[PDB]
């Protein structure tokens, strides 16, 4: 629902 | 670029609910995070992503979000909740920002009378041609004290170093006062006094060379 | 189980470079943004930056030009480098973990080190003079016997005190330090004990002043 700082270590995009 | 605005102080009575707000235009599309920091201690994460609690955090701590304002709600507030509470956020670019912090004060706490401990100069210090009287004050509330030094009933103003009181881990306060003398000054008097005044009452300790 | 330990010089001269190290134990070096955060005395927290295990960094925009963070994955250590320090850089510097993995807490710091104090000053480091405060009942208003150690004239902060190598904890009170007008710090640590227990126990205060590379174990005798 809100955007985080993703950074290099997150598979936040499924 | 953004700034997180939170009040510097919130006061509540025991059993009541404390509410701390944190606001920024950035918070409409950014998550907030809450930390509790006790005196002399690392912060503790209490709320993440606006509303979520870590496993160790009880339900009495709740986070809520409304537009550009987030709120930390603490129900059933007691003295142990006295601490600094920080809001924090991050934007997509990796600009992490903390709020200025909110000091929670619990009102109506009972008076606690000071314990006073006084040590004379050690023989080892005297051999090093120095002399320090040490007056240690602990377990008092509220956190305001006056310290007066005397030599044979006469006030001593010079050579005094005294701390501002600070919170102990039991919500009571501690302070220290040090009187510097030459070994010659130390031996020249019959007795020295550290007089500690707290809430109109005085606890005095004496030492004799 | 992740634990973080910061190490620093205690004191840095203005315009010099501040170097700090954080050692990670009790958990993986992967799946985290290893973070430096600081806090000036009596002030709020300020973000500095992170390093990921691959070496990728992220900095506070206001401090990016002066700041370098590096990681040594083999040693499970990260380092901070802050150039051209001023009095504005005097602070407790914290190492913290931002968990970065499926199921994490987002952009939060869920575990922190205890921090390392950094003073930016022209003043020189000075080790403490430690004096025993001999056991006395007449010393206190608290109805007990009291003994302790006076830790005098050190710089910068902090000194830590333990008793009998950590074996004595009950009745121990180490007081906050005073800043004397000389610019040097002093503190006292006191043990309150039943007077009858005197003579059944050896008392030694273990004074640690990391900024001066000094330790003192002082025997407190009757």
């Amino acid at each position: 629902r809100k955007r985080i700082h993703i950074g290099p270590g997150r598979a936040f995009y499924t | 670029s953004y700034v997180l605005t939170q009040p510097p102080s919130v006061s509540v009575s025991p059993g009541q609910t404390a509410r701390i707000t944190c606001s920024a235009e950035a918070l409409s599309n950014q998550y907030a995070y809450w930390y509790r920091q006790r005196p002399g201690q690392a912060p503790l994460l209490i709320i993440y992503k606006d509303t979520k609690r870590p496993s160790g955090i009880p339900e009495r701590f709740s986070g809520s979000t409304s537009g550009t304002t987030v709120t930390l709600t603490i129900s059933g507030v007691q003295a142990e909740d006295e601490a600094d509470y920080y809001c924090q956020s991050a934007d997509s670019s990796g600009d992490y920002v903390f709020g200025g912090g909110t000091k929670v004060t619990v009102l109506g706490q009972p008076k606690a009378n000071p314990t006073v401990t006084l040590f004379p100069p050690s023989s080892e210090e005297l051999q090093a041609n120095k002399a320090t009287l040490v007056c240690l004050i602990s377990d008092f509330y509220p956190g305001a004290v006056t310290v007066a030094w005397k030599a044979d009933g006469s006030p001593v103003k010079a050579g005094v170093e005294t701390t501002k009181p600070s919170k102990q881990s039991n919500n009571k306060y501690a302070a220290s006062s040090y009187l510097s003398l030459t070994p010659e000054q130390w031996k020249s008097h019959r007795s020295y006094s550290c007089q500690v005044t707290h809430e109109g009452s005085t606890v005095e300790k004496t030492v004799a060379p | 189980e992740v634990q973080l330990q910061e190490s620093g010089p205690g004191l840095v001269k203005p315009s010099e470079t501040l170097s700090l190290t954080c050692t990670v134990s009790g958990g993986p070096i992967n799946n985290a943004y290893w973070t430096w955060i600081r806090q000036p005395p009596g002030k709020g927290l300020e973000y500095l930056g992170y390093v990921y295990h691959t070496g990728v960094t992220n900095y506070n925009p206001s401090l990016k030009s002066r700041l370098t963070i590096t990681i040594d994955t083999s040693r499970k250590q990260l380092s901070l480098s802050l150039k051209f320090v001023t009095a504005a850089d005097s602070a407790v510097y914290y190492c913290a973990r931002e968990w970065a993995e499926d199921g994490d807490f987002g952009n939060a710091f869920h575990v922190w080190g205890q921090g390392t104090m950094v003073a930016v000053s022209s003043a020189s480091t000075k080790g403490p003079s430690v004096f025993p405060l001999a056991p006395s009942s007449k010393s206190t208003s608290g109805g007990t016997a009291a003994l302790g150690c006076l830790v005098k004239d050190y710089f910068p902060e902090p000194v830590t005190v333990s008793w009998n190598s950590g074996a004595l904890t009950s009745g121990v009170h180490t007081f906050p330090a005073v800043l004397q007008s000389s610019g040097l710090y002093s503190l006292s640590s006191v043990v309150t004990v039943p007077s009858s227990s005197l003579g059944t126990q050896t008392y030694i205060c273990n004074v640690n002043h990391k900024p001066s590379n000094t330790k003192v174990d002082k025997r407190v005798e009757p």
